[PDB]
């Protein structure tokens, strides 16, 4: 019952500011610490910020104490993070955390949000480019789509809307030495079932507001 | 402005008298913190409880109305019984 | 602060044995530590604090032991719904800080991939880029290696993969390198190859195509 929603993150240049904000529905807000974690890509957990449940105690991690401020609002249960004076190694998946029990500081994470993403750089946004991974030569079959040069990175792809789910591997992003991301998602279907069916890889980029249904047909 | 502890306390004594004297020594990092005491009338004589180091002990004294003195918070607040 | 050390990094074990991780504080944290359990692509979930106290819902086969300095984390029957990353964290006071992570791998049978090539599509030579994509499709261990060829000639600095985390139904991996020339120096040569090792492959093989 108890389910927690961050919102407000984004791409902004280093020295800029943010605020991300943590919706609760499930819980009484009011008697619960409320805590932020953050999770940079691949790898692990970083404590950033904790709002006590008995006062307006905060606690902050150490890298973060100055720049950032945990707030609390108890009538629309929210928990906001101001951050400010954003730095390169902010870069991370944040995500808003539930203390196990009431009047608390603060010391466990018993419920999370699915987090947002917060990327520091300097660097412009930039829609992909889509292009065809075409099948001809093999062992059941390969089919794919290359999504290149975009930046941040948030990128989700579908096959064939949702449909087309068995058989699916979509790919980490790498970076480029350009400073920008390659992805690339494929699906293997039987060699019998080339010729039936199309497939259509739809590529998704919020950052950008950009949204590709990409056709792949055979060589 | 300090703020509250969030580590726990170690009982070291606990006497009698009309009230009750608590000594505790802090296990944690963040001192010097504001100690988060709570009776569940129930009152604290001692004036702003705070520690200011792991290695020395703190001298709490309470006056109760049978409830539980519950000093420190969170998974690991002392929790003690009285009357 | 307190920094916790995992033990051992990463860690392979089949489903059913018994399998065990271990935190190391810089100082006695008392009983004062909890494990989170994170899957792929999703949030952790807390699986025990205060050292050995099972959160509600966690099966019994996790178990936490330990005190003061050493803790370990066993799992007693390892299970399909078991291969995640595990996280430990000191509640003793702040900065509250956590381990660097164990990830945990399904053994299976050794497996060898099926390796596919794509040329590059039409739409980007118009765009002055060739990308040549070698995919290596279902394969146990994951350490595999490739390698790109054109005319014969190993190529350096021109590639980039990327492998996905463990399969949940067959617990298989699967890489995808990204070969990428210019128009100019792509249309410059004939044949494009991608040869693959793997423990699985008795011998390297090699997927190709001619332009």
């Amino acid at each position: 019952e108890v389910q927690l929603l961050e919102s407000g993150g984004g791409l902004v240049q280093p020295g800029g500011s943010l605020r991300l904000t943590c919706a609760t529905s499930g819980f009484t807000f009011r008697d619960y610490a409320m805590s932020w974690v953050r999770q940079a890509p691949g790898k692990g957990l970083e404590w950033v910020s904790s709002y006590s449940g008995i006062d307006d105690s905060t606690y902050y991690a150490d890298s973060v104490k100055g720049r950032f401020t945990i707030s609390r609002d108890n009538s629309k249960s929210t928990l906001s993070l101001h951050m400010n004076s954003l730095r390169a190694e902010d870069s991370a998946l944040y995500f808003c955390a539930k203390d196990r029990g009431p009047r608390g500081v603060g010391e466990l994470f018993d419920s999370w949000g699915q987090g947002t993403l917060v990327t520091v750089s300097s660097a412009s946004t930039k829609g992909p480019s889509v292009f065809p991974l075409a099948p001809s030569s093999g062992g059941t079959a390969a089919l794919g789509c290359l999504v290149k040069d975009y930046f941040p990175e948030p990128v989700t792809v579908s096959w064939n809307s949702g449909a087309l789910t068995s058989g699916v591997h979509t790919f980490p992003a790498v970076l480029q030495s350009s400073g920008l991301y390659s992805l690339s998602s494929v699906v293997t279907v039987p060699s019998s079932s080339l010729g039936t069916q199309t497939y259509i890889c739809n590529v998704n980029h919020k950052p950008s507001n950009t949204k590709v249904d990409k056709r792949v047909e055979p060589k | 402005s300090y703020v509250m502890c969030t580590g726990s306390f170690k009982l070291e004594k606990e006497v009698a008298e009309g009230t009750v004297l608590v000594q505790v020594k802090y296990e944690g990092t963040d001192a010097p913190c504001k100690i988060p005491f709570s009776s569940q009338n129930g009152r604290l004589i001692t004036a702003n409880p705070i520690v200011t180091d792991k290695e020395k002990p703190v001298n709490i004294e309470a006056e109760p109305p049978e409830s539980y003195i519950v000093v420190g918070a969170g998974e690991k607040a002392l929790k003690l019984s009285w009357f | 602060d307190i920094q916790m050390t995992q033990s051992p990094s990463t860690l392979s074990a089949s489903v059913g044995d018994r399998v065990t991780i271990t935190c190391r504080a810089s100082q006695s944290i008392s009983k004062w530590l909890a494990w989170y359990q994170q899957k792929p692509g999703k949030a952790p979930k807390l699986l025990i604090y205060t050292t050995s106290t099972l959160k509600s819902g966690v099966p019994s086969r996790f178990s936490g032991s330990g005190s003061g300095t050493e803790f370990t984390l066993t799992i007693s029957s390892l299970q399909p719904d078991d291969f995640a990353t595990y996280y430990c964290q000191h509640f003793y006071s702040v900065p509250w800080t956590f381990g660097q992570g164990t990830k945990v791998e399904i053994k299976r049978t050794v497996a060898a991939p099926s390796v596919f090539i794509f040329p590059p599509s039409d739409e980007q030579l118009k765009s002055g880029t060739a990308s040549v994509v070698c995919l290596l499709n279902n394969f146990y261990p994951r350490e595999a290696k490739v390698q790109w060829k054109v005319d014969n000639a190993l190529q350096s600095g021109n590639s980039q993969e990327s492998v996905t985390e463990q399969d949940s139904k067959d617990s298989t991996y699967s890489l995808s390198s990204t070969l990428t020339l210019s128009k100019a120096d792509y249309e410059k040569h004939k044949v494009y190859a991608c040869e693959v090792t793997h423990q699985g492959l008795s011998s390297p093989v090699t997927k190709s195509f001619n332009r």
